[PDB]
């Protein structure tokens, strides 16, 4: 009912600039006054900027206090974060928020990564084996797919085209020379593999690739 | 500019039992403290405002105490849903000083893993990359450090181990090394292993491939 | 940079009190007439109908959950005194 909409972030190299959007729904925003706090990913959750229902006081946490800059249309119903000569400490997730005596209203959110590294495509890779390949576990198939050098995140792992779902592990993206790269486990019993199409598919957000590699 | 002290920032709990986190600012918030449930990906829910003020529709359990330059806030009996991460937060200045981030961990059963070894593919073995790869899932407790054992010898570099959170339908993790490398060093040994290195078992396991079958 | 949180403005128009507060609108805002808080009294314009050296006077706090600096803020007469 009391909807908000971070919008527009994404990446960005360093030092350059961004405007974030929030949209306010379902309150009198006109005379409301708003925030913008970040989830800076590990390092915890920081409140941004602060401005008054009127835009007359405007208030800016310490590490932004300069580079960044709030502002809003009280007839769009709009809230903006002005960032510029951003930094990796910027990397982070934006929300927008009402803030009330016993009441909270958080958006969405829009996540700002900040590197200056290049858009990178995933290598993908199936896994089987054929040494130690023992029969069946206790009758079960484990197969793999991997996800070598990617940027940025993330990457959706749909195992036989999102049907297959059951028993399946997709491991956290784990950055090693500036690139991410993720493993996934799905787990059938013998019955099923190679007897079926056991298919996965890798989707990239950034460099839009779409591998389905099936296991041998 | 204030700061926030919280104490654990894991808290893994058995359900059902009085868990207690404590915050900490540096001067006086005088009382002006908030409390949060993070879950998953997405925004924190406010539990608890103003120290003792429980907030709308927050289970009775939740507990909000402690004034001053402290506080703490407690789950009177910790049941199912109640697992993510917890943050107290002030709001006595602006910036609004935020805590660490306390994270619930949901005390379950015992779990045997179950290793998985795999060969690095023959299409990346094309690429000039070479990278190996083992799973080790749905396991619990958390505490795992599995080795990469290259024809009897352990490498050290070159490793990427990934865990993930509790599973949804049981509460047991799952893990994933990748020892990373190219054909230079891979076409030198023949006899691959991965260390399972867990007290789920009898001693320590290893599932082991030997290149030339 | 920008300027901060301003101060009251007390203006008397006989039986009447007006008290401007310092801050913005908001309608998060909150006024409390000496510790006890005021009934979903919200605009920055406080009218004290009816004034009452003993009644009416007293500590007044208008306050955001933003700009808690807590200023208080004296009356009856002389404003900001003992």
């Amino acid at each position: 009912e009391v909807q908000l909409v971070e919008s527009g972030g994404g990446l960005v190299q360093p030092g350059k600039s961004l405007k974030l959007s929030c949209e306010a729904s379902g309150f009198t925003f006109s005379g409301y006054g708003m925030h913008w706090v970040r989830q800076a990913p590990g390092r915890g959750l920081e409140s941004v900027a602060y401005i008054t229902s009127s835009s007359i006081n405007i208030k800016y946490a310490d590490a932004v206090k300069g580079r960044f800059t709030v502002s809003r249309d009280n007839a769009k119903n709009l809230l903006f974060l002005q960032m510029n000569i951003l930094k990796s400490e910027d990397t982070a997730m934006y929300y927008c928020a009402r803030f009330d005596w016993d009441k909270n209203y958080w958006g969405q959110g829009t996540m700002v990564t900040v590197s200056s590294a290049k858009t990178t495509a995933p290598s993908v890779y199936p896994l089987a084996p054929a040494c130690d390949s023992t029969t069946s576990t206790t009758n079960t198939v484990t197969l793999g797919c991997l996800v070598k050098g990617y940027f940025p995140e993330p990457v959706t792992v749909i195992w036989n085209s999102g049907a297959l779902t059951s028993g399946v592990h997709t491991f956290p993206s784990v950055l090693h020379s500036g690139l991410y790269s993720l493993s996934s486990s799905v787990t059938v019993p013998s019955s099923t593999w190679p007897s079926q199409t056991v298919t996965c598919n890798v989707a990239h957000p950034a460099s839009s690739t779409t591998v389905d590699l099936k296991i041998e | 500019d204030i700061q926030m002290t919280q104490s654990p920032s894991s808290l893994p709990a058995s359900l059902g039992d009085r868990v207690t986190i404590n915050c900490q600012a540096s001067q006086d918030i005088s009382n002006y403290l908030n409390w949060y449930q993070q879950k998953p990906g997405k925004a924190p829910k406010l539990l608890i405002y103003y120290t003792n003020k429980l907030a709308d529709g927050v289970p009775s359990r939740f507990s909000g105490s402690g004034s001053g330059r402290d506080s703490s806030f407690t789950i009177s009996s910790l049941e199912s849903e109640d697992i993510g991460s917890y943050y107290c937060q002030q709001y006595y200045n602006y910036p609004w000083t935020f805590g660490p981030g306390t994270k619930l961990e949901i005390k379950r059963a015992d779990a045997k893993p179950t290793v998985s070894i795999f060969p690095p593919s023959s299409e990346q073995l094309g690429t000039g990359s070479a990278t190996l790869v083992c799973f080790v899932n749905n396991f619990y407790p958390k505490d795992i450090n599995v080795k990469w054992k290259v024809d009897g010898s352990e490498k050290r570099d070159g490793v990427l181990q990934s865990v993930t959170d509790q599973d949804s339908k049981d509460s047991t993790y799952s893990l994933s090394s990748t020892l990373s490398l190219t054909k230079a060093d891979y076409e030198r040994h023949n006899l691959y292993t991965c260390e399972v290195t867990h007290k789920t078992s009898t001693a320590a396991i290893v599932k082991t491939l030997n290149r030339n079958e | 940079d920008d300027a901060e949180n301003i101060e009251y403005k007390v203006s008397i128009s006989g039986t009447s009190v007006e008290l401007t507060c310092p801050l913005d609108s908001d309608e998060n805002l909150k006024w409390e007439k000496n510790g006890q808080e005021l009934p979903q009294k919200h605009d920055k314009h406080l009218v004290l109908q009816d004034f009452s050296e003993v009644e009416d006077s007293g500590y007044y706090v208008c306050y955001t959950p933003a700009s808690n600096k807590n200023t208080y803020l004296y009356l009856k007469a002389r404003v900001s005194e003992y």
